C-alpha cells in the first residue's frame, strides 16, 4: 500500500466524492466539481539538483492538502486503493485543522 | 350533457417536464399552498448552481414555483430528487407562449401574485436577489397539463392600474388578432 | 486561519468589481476582467534553485498587488468566499 | 367617418425594443423636453466609453437621443438598467 | 500614479494617440495605425538570477523610449490613464 514514489512524483488520495455533505441536500449530477482537495499517501524520494540533492518539503504523510488537478497526475486503483501520482508543483496549499 | 367549467385566477396550459412531480393527492393531483413564484430567462445547465436560492427557500421552508427558459436534466435531477426529500416543493413549467408578450404577461402575473418584475435579460441576476422578490398565491393547482391559481396576494390598486394600462391595448389597431386575445 | 502554502505559492482574496464614478453607479454584468486588485493571504517560501535556501520574500501580508493575467491562477472554494492561488513569481507590481 | 391629422417635424415609425424604456410619461406617450441628437455612421454596440460625453448632458438634467443601427446585448442591458434606475434619460 | 513594478516587468505609459507625424501633412490615418513610443514611469531594481541578487537596469528612469507592441505588453488603467507592464524584451531604443 505504501510503495515509494520519487522526486516530484508524490502519491495522494483524492478527497471524498459523491456529495454526502458538500452543501444542502443537493446531489451532484454528471457534471462533477468535487474533491479539489486530497490527503497525501506519501511523498517522493526527494530532489536531485547538483549536490543540493534531496531536500524534504513541507508536506509529510497524512497531510490534508489542496492540489492541482491536471494531466500531470496519474490516477490508478492499485493495492485495492485509489492513488494519484502528481508533481512537486501540483500541490497548491496545505493546512491541517 | 354539456360541461361547465370555471377557471379563475391565473392559469396556463403547460405540463411538468418531470413525471415525478406526482404529489400527495391521488391521480397525480398537485397542490401548493402559498408557494413562492419566480421568473427566469435562462436554461439552468452551465451554472448548475441555484443552490443559494434553493437553500434560502429551504430555510424559508415553503413550496416554490419557477418559470424559466428550461432546466437541464442535470439540474432537473436534484430539483426533483430534492423535492421528494421534502426540503422544498418546486414546480417547473415551460414558457406558455411567444417570448415578448408572454414575458410581459408573466410580469403582470408577478404583480398579481405580489412578486417583483424579474427579467434575467437585465442587469439583475437569478441568484443575486432578495427573498421577498418571490410572489405568493394562496393556492395553486397543477395537473399534467393545466396550472391554475385560485387567489393570490396582490394589491387591487396595482391590478387596476395594470388594467387601465391595458385598456387602450384592448383596442390597438390590429383588431381581429389582438383584440379578442387581449380581452 | 491561514492555510500555509508551499514555496513559490501565493494565495489572495480577489476584490469585487467596482462601479465607475462615471454616472450614477453604472453596473456591468457577467463581464469578467483581470483581477487587478486583491488581498494577499499568504506567500510561498521562495525559490530554492541552485540551493536558493531562503531568498527574501517579495511582499508582506496585507499588501495590495497586481499579478499576471494567465490561466494558471487556480480558484479554490473554502468557507465563505473563494480564493485565488498562483506562483509567487506571478506578481506583476505592488499597488502604492 | 373621415379624419385629418397634421404632423410637424421628423416623424417615423419606430419604437423602443425594451419595454423598460417606458419613461415617467406612461399611458402610451413619452414626451421629452430639451433632447439632444447623435448621428453615427456605424452600428454602436461595443464602445461604451462615450458614456461621459452623454453623462455631462444627463447630469445637467436634459435627455439625449441616440440613432444607431444596433446596440449589443450587454451594452443595451446596462443602458436600459441605467435609464430604469434613473441615472440617465435615454431615447 | 504610485504603482511600483519590480524585477523585469516595468511600467511604461503610452504616448499621445493619433499622432501628427503619420500622413505627413495630413493627420494619422485611422486604419490600424499604431505607434511604438512611450515613456517609462517606473522600473524594478533588478532581476535575481544565478546568485545575483539584483540585475540593475541600464535603462534610465522616467525617460521616453521605443517599445515593441507585442503580446508581452499588458495595458492597465491607473488613475484613468493606460500604462503598459512588460519586461525589458519589448522595450526598444531609448529616445
Amino acid at each position: 500500500m505504501n510503495i515509494r514514489p520519487l522526486h516530484d512524483r508524490v502519491i495522494v488520495k483524492r478527497k471524498e466524492v459523491e456529495t454526502k455533505s458538500a452543501g444542502g441536500i443537493v446531489l451532484t449530477g454528471s457534471a462533477a466539481a468535487k474533491s479539489t482537495r486530497g490527503e497525501v499517501l506519501a511523498v517522493g524520494n526527494g530532489r536531485i539538483l547538483e549536490n543540493g540533492e534531496v531536500k524534504p518539503l513541507d508536506v509529510k504523510v497524512g497531510d490534508i492538502v489542496i492540489f492541482n488537478d491536471g494531466y500531470g497526475v496519474k490516477s490508478e486503483k492499485i493495492d485495492n486503493e485509489e492513488v494519484l501520482i502528481m508533481s512537486e508543483s501540483d500541490i497548491l496549499a496545505i493546512v491541517e485543522a | 350533457q354539456d360541461e361547465l367549467d370555471v377557471v379563475e385566477g391565473m392559469q396556463f396550459d403547460r405540463g411538468y417536464l418531470s413525471p415525478y412531480f406526482i404529489n400527495k393527492p391521488e391521480t397525480g393531483a398537485v397542490e401548493l399552498e402559498s408557494p413562492f413564484i419566480l421568473l427566469a430567462d435562462k436554461k439552468i445547465s452551465n451554472i448548475r448552481e441555484m443552490l443559494p436560492v434553493l437553500e434560502a427557500v429551504a430555510k424559508a421552508g415553503k413550496p416554490l414555483l419557477i418559470i424559466a427558459e428550461d432546466v437541464e436534466g442535470e439540474a432537473l435531477a436534484t430539483l426533483v430528487v430534492n423535492t421528494m426529500r421534502g426540503i422544498v416543493k418546486v414546480a417547473a413549467v415551460k414558457a406558455p407562449g411567444f417570448g415578448d408578450r408572454r414575458k410581459a404577461m408573466l410580469q403582470d402575473i408577478a404583480t398579481l401574485t405580489g412578486g417583483t418584475v424579474i427579467s434575467e435579460e437585465i442587469g439583475m441576476e437569478l441568484e443575486k436577489a432578495t427573498l421577498e422578490d418571490l410572489g405568493q398565491a394562496k393556492r395553486v393547482v397543477i395537473n399534467k397539463d393545466t396550472t391554475t391559481i385560485i387567489d393570490g396576494v396582490g394589491e387591487e390598486a396595482a391590478i387596476q392600474g395594470r388594467v387601465a394600462q391595458i385598456r387602450q391595448q384592448i383596442e390597438e389597431a390590429t383588431s381581429d388578432y389582438d383584440r379578442e386575445k387581449l380581452q
